[PDB]
């Protein structure tokens, strides 16, 4: 029943500092070592830093040269990475890990679900959010365009969550404007459901954006 | 043997309870 | 650094078993493990200590490690089993160290003609003097296509961006297209389609600004 449910990405500046949480539940945490993992998009794991049981002990990748900070608090269950001095090749998702394997080797065998760290002199940029309007036809695609937003991510849902069947968000583009676009279609009965509102919920987090459109003929 | 040598590594990095 | 090599793609054919390999200086001298990493999905511990394990992993998954080569087996091999596989041990100071991972492509899946959905711009849009054609590609099988858009039949040379395409869950492929104009861009042409090629056939789709 383990879980580690992480938070704390974002979009930072080089030379800036972000703090990562882990925070673990199902397992006697304070047993365990505890790692940090990273993975720039579209390339490998990459091993950033791992913790001992009760704190004492760390190791760092070559990397990180003194810039992170590995720590945990036992008595909340959580685990922390503190990363100062960004560089751009920092860029990564993060993922926390608990150790299973030691004495008997390294094994990483749960992973948390990872956060996204851009670091970017760029600034953020929200999106606009534009209807998907059907035309076309016993089923009708219904959809909302996410346009020309930075840093990624951007998370969709429908009705509040409630319409989860036929529904396909599209990963993004990258133009060479340097922002990203997206959209995310729900594929629905026609004629049959004029009778239902769709509504696009998008949440772009780094631009405090978040909007709900509506979606009608 | 292979497990004791890994182990002998691993003890000196102290990271799990004994 | 240290090392792990491991080949980038490796694919299995129908009815063999997969397998993939990674070397490094000294490999056998200390623990391998494997994880999984399915599309957008993070990594499973699917091998550790070489040989073992974790509960739940099916017996088909089978790992060794000899001289300077950890090898992660796979029988009765899926196409779910397509993933991209990452060993691991460690450098000269107990380190953790990962290979650079091998994309699995499991051979003789059904190939899938892509589904085309092709949206105009929204009346929202055009009065902000912008126009974004979307063209969302589907369910497609393999992973190559060709995006052309048209105006009035005639190929467009400028205004076009496509993604890679990227795995699904149901290991077929998607992709998008934008094609961004002005709102008088998108007026001065009566119809404008979108038309993916894959494999040797296409699907068109077209839409009319004129209603």
């Amino acid at each position: 029943e383990v879980q580690l449910v992480e938070s704390g990405g974002g979009l930072v500046q080089p030379g800036g500092s972000l703090r990562l949480s882990c925070a673990a539940s199902g397992f006697t945490f304070s047993n365990c070592a505890m790692h940090w993992v990273r993975q720039a998009p579209g390339k490998g794991l990459e091993w950033v830093a791992v913790i001992s049981y009760h704190g004492s002990n760390k190791y760092y990748a070559d990397y990180v040269k003194g810039r992170f900070t590995i720590s945990r608090d036992n008595s909340k269950n959580m685990l922390y990475l503190q990363m100062n001095n960004l560089k751009l090749e920092d860029t990564a998702v993060y993922y926390c890990a608990r150790e299973g394997g030691a004495p008997s080797g390294w094994a990483l065998d749960y992973w948390g679900q990872g956060v996204l760290v851009t670091v970017s002199s760029a600034s953020t940029k929200g999106p606009s959010v534009f209807p998907l309007a059907p035309s076309s036809e016993s089923t009708a695609a219904l959809g909302c365009l996410v346009k020309d937003y930075f840093p990624e991510p951007v998370t969709v849902s429908w009705n509040s969550g409630s319409l989860t069947s036929g529904v396909h968000t599209f990963p993004a583009v990258l133009q060479s404007s340097g922002l990203y676009s997206l959209s995310s279609v729900v594929t629905v009965p026609s004629s049959s459901l004029g009778t239902q509102t769709y509504v696009c919920n998008v949440n772009h987090k780094p631009s405090n954006t978040k909007v709900d459109k509506r979606v009608e003929i | 043997d292979k497990k004791q040598k890994v182990h002998a590594l691993f003890y000196k990095l102290d990271i799990v309870p004994i | 650094s240290y090392e792990l090599t491991q080949s980038p793609s490796v694919s299995v054919s129908p009815g063999q078993p997969a397998s993939i390999t990674c070397s490094g200086d000294k490999l056998g001298d200390k623990y391998a493990c494997w994880y999984q990493q399915k599309p957008g999905q993070v990594p499973v511990l699917v091998i550790y200590e070489d040989t073992k394990r974790p509960s739940g992993i099916p017996e088909r998954f089978s790992g060794s490690n000899s001289g300077n080569t950890a090898t992660l087996t796979i029988s009765g091999v899926e196409a779910g089993d397509e993933a991209d596989y990452y060993c691991q041990a460690w450098d000269s100071i107990t380190h953790v160290v990962f290979g650079g991972g091998t994309r699995l492509t499991v051979l003789g899946q059904p190939k899938a003609s892509p589904t085309v959905t092709l949206f105009p711009p929204s009346s929202e849009e055009l009065q902000a003097n912008k126009a974004t054609l979307v063209c969302l590609i589907s369910d497609f099988y393999p992973g190559v296509v060709k995006v052309a858009w048209k105006a009035d039949g005639s190929a467009v040379n400028a205004g076009v961006e496509t993604t890679t395409p990227s795995k699904q869950s149901n290991n077929k492929y998607a992709a998008s297209s934008y094609l961004s104009l002005t709102s008088d861009q998108w007026k001065s042409h009566k119809s404008y389609s979108c038309q993916v090629t894959h494999e040797g056939s296409t699907v068109e789709k077209t839409v009319a600004p004129a209603e």
